[PDB]
């Protein structure tokens, strides 16, 4: 019999892992502060990973990489970018960004704005959001720690409705640091027509709450897959795995190899696993952009079954044995 | 990787190598604190004795 | 060389005593005169904790025999261990106590108990370093029960800084002598939770059902109910009694096994079981062993462990086998049933390895724990006692000693008090 | 010439020193006898190794050292062993009766009868001492003595010797070879009161060096022996700059100085390598570069933590062996692109090393092999903070219950100093995480 504990309540994603492990009858969950398990789903916050991997008899896993925070934060993301040799200051899929503190890279961002107005300088500041072409109304919001990166001015717009979304990525990455792709993936769109003068953000909280159209084009604002790839072979004559997904399957891979060393359990005392939702932008030109990284993800509502199931099968019975829905990406 | 403060010796060697620049009690209470314990032992003792005389 | 002093009072007492000794002294090759015959020094290195060496390089047992009728101390000393003993600690009176535990605490005994105490004064003075005591007794009937806890109490007022520690047989009706037994236990676990540092609860009833259900035999004697304690007794003082780590002395036993100073009630288990003259031939794998002391059935108190929580445990492995495959076995049992152990003593099982088996068996193994099941055998005897109690029956025999009813109420009291603390710390979460 | 005193106290310090004088014995030639042919100066000198040898008339080499323990089985071993004439009786004191498992025992009640006979032998040492300049001490947080009395005995030197160094090397509790439930307890305590009186002190987790032997020594169940024969290995690499020529660490003062910035924090995670086992028939020698990279795996850490999720203070590499400075570099360099190593902004990234030529000495028939080249890192991470979370949790949770609380106030403790010794860990967790995050 295999043990494990539950830390985070509010995860959505770990309850239906948690619900399957105990549905196997291999799996006994235990009080949450007994020190004597197999599997952790901890917390999103002040997760004990120094007391992990200090019980004798017991291969102990989580679900969680430390240190992958580094990854997983707004402003943590656009430092780990610039001063990271694998991926440079050169980078051609992420977004132009710079740190701002409020009351830092100030200097630098004011230095390379008075460069776009002579002679697009549109910016978004992410922590509410505030989307603007005035340089000081937008330090002005910070000020009453943000990033400022540039706006994609020019996005792809679906029809009909011309209107724009991101894809939201979700990747498994086991204690072997094998990265698995998910092969389904989700487009939050946004359903009021993109207006170059609620339509910007295609956050599904913001398009339920503030869209007349919700629901109209598809179902909740989330277009799947198959549709997409059909929509793309009609209207731009390709292909989802040729104009997306390569440029996709190569910034996940350079991201989480970069970061690798910093967070890889191969030889530690305790391993770790983890879910991770990429979110992209893709423009006119079919170019994919890197929006951020979410560490602790939820999931579609008919891909959660699917989905958490593999969790199991990848990630926790690969490593605990009972008695392809992912793409490996190859490194 | 600069290599300064370089000593040899038949016995061996060392140096240092710089990567990157940077960018009370007194022994009168100690007495106290031992005797202080002793008395308490010395009470809770007491206070057997007594129960067991009782 | 610490030093232990044993005493055995009363019938049961000295019955279980004296088999005590006789199974200690073949493991540590001493012979029914006190001459060593053994090929091992791993059986003298120790030797002094138990017993006493003179002239001729005789060992003598540190052994006060204690009654107050002649019977079974003649019995013993006609046995075959019987004169190894030193035969000034044999002390006894003639009146008997008529299985009351008045008689043996308050009159009778209280015309005896000087001369024990001479007894145990000259022993301690021969001591380099005095441990404490260890007292064999049962309850449930008079000299044992009521003069014993009246020792132990005097032991404490002029040994106040030394380990009392007991190996209390629990009376029971599949086995009882008397309908007052339940009186005198509840008595006596009154003094028990105030003046022992440690106390193996040994049961009457566990013993019965263990020789009836598991060996088969039909009709328990008391032969074989001792058979099974002295047992449990060898193997508890093993870790006294040999070279090693855990808990080598009665002081760090105690320091180890007891939480809190009224939850000092032990429940031992022994694995194999085995019936005199059974002589089983097949040793028992290690997860055998491990199994076993852990089972039900073999706690030598009539108490299911799993109604309960363990606060801490004792594990002590006897015979040549693998450390390693202790150590994994020992950690799978926790970890298979680990809501079975209190979370807020972490790493609450220790676990001790002597190479030296026991006599007839290649592989043993001996379980000490404290349990907060226990409070099952507290209740048990709380309903009997109050059954009587509410009528105030065959109390004439205690009051015409000069007791009176309030004393029953105390005692009754204090040992409901200790079965509602150890439900506190069975429902206690971290 | 200055030299150093060591003080082992209760049955881990004495069994440690045991194994870490028997090694002293073998590296500098020195025979069971006493007598080292090699010393040609007789009766005296001002040589490196006098640092912890002191000579006699007759020419025999005399440990620096105090053994002491409150029950006499474990010493008197020594007074039997095979090194028994190296030491003089005085040097080896014993009590009747331990201390329990229980700090207050050790220090308050049993500690209080001792304390004054002991600093009198240590005082004799001293007396022959040109320039004494600190001490040595070896114990375990777990044990009543190793716990109770050292902390008493680490709070009189400062008074006797207000101007010497005092260095630990403390056995961290591990439940594999643990013998008490209140280890937690001790060695909170144990803490507490010595930490302001402790310059620099070296942490050994009984987890870490047990797991090193069964994984690369291949032994299946480590005893005592086992485990201090290594951890002897790792205090030789430590103390040869006292009693070899050299110029890195020359002096107690030294490794305050090179590893601890600042005094609360002075607990340096030490990392050794290679580890191999005398059984295997087959061993291809580790390079430089191979070795060098072992010091940053954390299993081969004295304690398991993560450094990489820290920072580091100051990094010593001390080298024994067939190891010339170009290869040291060449090993750094390579390093530093392919680890994370992230120091503290106020402090230099740099390496500080020492070389030793001499390879590593290993007992005759124990479980080591002989090797080429050898090193022990010294780095005070704050990722050793680890050790001090899992042991203040395991102390909060039988706190709550009071548990075995009453053995400590029956000694004469109060409970006050329970939550106070727990108040001042809580805040040597805060400094470590404000440092290092
Ligand atoms: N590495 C190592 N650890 C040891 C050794 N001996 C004891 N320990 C550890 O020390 C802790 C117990 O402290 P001890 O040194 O044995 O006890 P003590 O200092 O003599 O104190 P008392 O016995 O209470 O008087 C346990 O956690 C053991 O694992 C040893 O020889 N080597
Ligand atoms: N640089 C950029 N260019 C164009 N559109 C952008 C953009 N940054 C954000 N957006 C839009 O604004 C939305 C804000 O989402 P962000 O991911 O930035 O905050 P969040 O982290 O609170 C939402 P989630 O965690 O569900 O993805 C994005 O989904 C995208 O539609
Ligand atoms: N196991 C065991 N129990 C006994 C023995 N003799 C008596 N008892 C128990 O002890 C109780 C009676 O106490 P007893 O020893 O006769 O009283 P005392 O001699 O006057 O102190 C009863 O509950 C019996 O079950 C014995 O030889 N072995
Ligand atoms: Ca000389
Ligand atoms: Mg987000
Ligand atoms: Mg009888
Ligand atoms: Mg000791």
């Amino acid at each position: 019999m295999y043990t494990f504990v539950v830390r985070d309540e509010n995860s959505s994603v770990y309850a239906e892992v948690s619900r399957l492990l105990l549905a196997t009858g291999q799996w006994k969950r235990l009080r949450k502060d007994n020190p004597r398990f197999n599997l952790m789903l901890g917390e999103r916050n002040r997760l004990p990973f120094g007391r992990l991997g200090h019980e004798p008899g017991l291969v102990q896993l989580v679900n969680y990489y430390r240190g992958a925070d580094k990854l997983c934060r707004k402003a943590s993301l656009v430092k780990l970018i610039k001063t990271s040799p694998e991926l440079s200051e050169s980078c051609t899929w992420f977004p132009e960004s710079y740190v701002i503190y409020p009351t830092d890279e100030r200097e630098v961002f004011l230095a390379a704005y008075n460069r776009r107005r002579e002679g697009g300088n549109v910016w978004i500041a992410k922590s509410g959001i505030l989307i603007s072409s005035e340089a000081s109304e937008l330090l002005d919001f910070i000020d009453e720690v943000h990033v400022i990166q540039k706006y994609l001015e020019k996005p792809l717009l679906l029809e009909p409705g011309h209107r724009k979304f991101d894809i939201r990525s979700w990747v498994l990455v086991d204690h072997l640091y094998n990265i698995y792709l998910y092969r389904e993936g989700v487009l939050r769109t946004s359903s009021e027509p993109y207006n170059s003068a609620t339509c910007h953000l295609t956050n599904h909280c913001i398009q339920k709450e503030y869209s007349k159209n919700y629901g109209r084009y598809e179902e909740g604002n989330e277009m799947f897959f198959e549709e997409f790839n059909q929509y793309l072979m009609d209207a731009l004559n390709t292909t989802l795995e040729n104009s997306i997904l390569l440029q996709i399957k190569h910034i996940i891979r350079s991201c989480l190899m970069c970061i690798e060393p910093a967070i890889s359990t191969k030889h530690l005392h305790y391993q770790s696993f983890q879910l991770f939702g990429f979110d992209f932008m893709v423009d006119e030109e079919l170019k994919v952009w890197l929006i951020e990284v979410n560490g602790a993800p939820a999931c579609a509502q008919k891909l959660y079954a699917e989905l958490c199931q593999g969790i199991v099968d990848v990630a926790i019975s690969s490593v605990f044995p009972l008695a392809s829905i992912f793409i490996k990406l190859h490194h | 990787m600069e290599v300064i403060e370089l000593n040899k010796c038949t016995s061996g060697q060392s140096f240092e190598v710089i990567l990157k620049p940077p960018s009370d009690p007194s022994l009168e209470e100690i007495q106290k604190k031992l005797e202080a314990a002793e008395e308490r032992r010395k009470y809770q003792e007491a206070e057997l004795l007594k129960h067991l005389a009782e | 060389m610490r030093e232990i002093v044993h005493i055995q009072a009363g019938q049961c007492g000295n019955q279980i005593g004296a088999k005590f000794w006789e199974v200690i002294s073949d493991e540590h090759g001493i012979d029914p005169t006190g001459s060593y015959h053994g090929d091992s020094d791993l059986q003298l290195e120790r030797i002094n904790v138990y017993y006493n060496e003179a002239t001729g390089n005789k060992y003598v047992p540190r052994a006060i025999l204690v009654d107050l009728e002649p019977g079974t101390m003649d019995s013993v000393r006609s046995g075959p261990f019987g004169q190894i003993f030193r035969p000034d600690n044999f002390v006894f009176g003639q009146s008997g106590a008529g299985n009351n535990w008045a008689k043996g605490h308050y009159t009778e005994g209280a015309e005896l108990v000087d001369s024990v105490l001479d007894v145990v004064r000259k022993e301690s003075e021969s001591c380099d370093c005095l441990q404490g005591f260890q007292l064999t007794h049962s309850l449930g009937g008079g000299t044992g029960s009521g003069m014993g806890t009246l020792l132990i109490s005097k032991i404490r007022e002029e040994y106040p800084d030394r380990i009392m520690n007991t190996f209390s047989v629990m009376p029971s009706p599949k086995v009882s002598d008397t309908v007052v037994e339940p009186y005198n236990a509840t008595l006596s676990v009154h003094q028990l939770v105030e003046n022992t540092d440690e106390t193996y609860c040994i049961d009457n009833e566990a013993l019965y059902d263990i020789c009836f259900r598991t060996l088969k035999l039909t009709t328990p004697t008391y032969g074989d109910l001792n058979h099974l304690v002295s047992a449990t007794m060898s193997g508890v003082t093993t870790c006294l009694r040999f070279p090693g780590q855990l808990n080598a002395d009665l002081r760090k036993l105690a320091v180890n096994m007891v939480p809190f100073p009224r939850l000092h009630f032990f429940m031992p288990g022994f694995a194999p079981l085995t019936s005199r003259g059974s002589q089983q031939y097949r040793a028992l794998t290690v997860p055998e062993l491990t199994q076993q002391m852990f089972d039900s059935k073999n706690m030598m108190a009539a108490c299911d462990p799993r109604h309960g929580r363990y606060l801490t445990v004792a594990a002590i492995f006897r015979g040549r086998m693998s450390m390693k495959e202790v150590d994994e076995q020992m950690l799978n049992v926790q970890n298979k049933n680990s809501s079975y152990f209190v979370e807020w003593i972490p790493n609450n099982v220790k676990t001790a390895v002597c190479d030296i088996p026991p006599r007839g068996l290649k592989m043993s193994a001996t379980f000490i724990g404290n349990s907060t099941a226990i409070q099952e055998l507290f209740k048990r005897i709380s309903e009997q006692f109050t059954a009587m109690f509410r009528r105030k029956a065959f109390l004439h025999w205690y009051t015409g000693e000069g007791m009176d009813e309030m004393e029953f109420t105390e005692a009754e009291s204090n040992m409901n008090d200790l079965v509602s603390e150890y439900q506190q710390y069975q429902d206690a979460t971290a | 010439m200055r030299e150093c005193i060591s003080i082992h106290v209760g049955q881990a310090g004495v069994q440690i020193g045991n194994a870490c004088w028997e090694l002293y014995c073998l590296e500098h030639g020195i025979q069971p006898d006493g007598q080292m042919p090699s010393d040609k100066t007789i009766g005296g000198g001002d040589d490196s190794f006098n640092t912890f040898f002191s000579e006699t008339g007759a020419g025999k080499h005399v440990p620096r050292a105090v053994f002491v323990d409150l029950e006499p089985t474990v010493i008197d071993e020594v007074r039997t062993g095979t090194y028994r004439q190296l030491f003089h009786p005085e040097q080896l004191i014993t009590g009747k009766e331990d201390a329990a498992n229980n700090y207050a025992r050790g220090h308050y009640t049993i500690g209080k009868e001792i304390i004054d006979l002991v600093l009198d032998r240590i005082r004799k040492l001293a007396d022959q001492c040109t320039g004494l300049q600190g001490f040595l001490v070896f114990h375990s947080f777990g044990g009543g003595t190793g716990s109770g009395f050292t902390s008493l005995l680490m709070e009189r030197l400062s008074v006797d010797y207000g101007k010497k160094s005092k260095l630990e090397f403390s056995i961290y509790p591990a439940p594999q070879v643990s013998t008490a439930v209140v280890e937690p307890y001790n060695s909170i305590l144990t803490t507490h009161t010595t930490l302001e009186h402790s310059d620099c002190a070296f942490m050994v987790d009984n987890e870490a060096i047990y797991d090193i032997c069964r994984r690369n020594l291949d032994i299946e169940r480590p005893t005592y022996t086992n485990l201090n024969r290594l951890i002897s290995q790792i205090v030789s690499s430590i103390t040869a700059s006292l009693r070899f020529d050299g110029a890195l660490n020359v002096d107690l003062t030294e490794f305050q100085t090179n590893l601890v910035p600042y005094p609360r924090i002075h607990f340096p995670l030490a990392t050794y390598a290679p580890v191999i086992s005398a059984e295997k028939a087959y061993h291809e020698q580790l390079s430089v570069a191979e070795i060098t990279n072992a010091c940053f795996e954390p299993a081969n850490q004295m304690v398991k933590c993560d450094p990489r999720h820290g920072k580091y203070m100051a990094c010593c590499l001390l080298y024994r062996g067939d190891v010339v400075p170009k290869d040291v570099n060449a090993a750094i360099a390579t390093i530093k692109t392919k680890r994370s190593i992230q120091f503290v902004d106020w402090c230099p990234t740099g390496f500080k090393v020492g070389i030793n030529y001499q390879p590593p000495t290993v007992v005759p028939g124990g479980d080591l092999a002989k090797v080429q080249r050898a090193v022990c890192m010294l780095s005070n991470t704050t990722a050793i903070a680890e050790a001090w979370a899992r042991l203040d949790h395991k102390f909060d949770l039988m706190y709550a219950k009071r548990a075995f609380v009453h053995w400590y106030v029956g000694e004469g403790m109060e409970e006050g100093e329970f939550s106070e010794a727990r108040e001042d860990m809580a805040a040597l967790e805060k400094d470590y995480e404000e440092v290092g995050v």
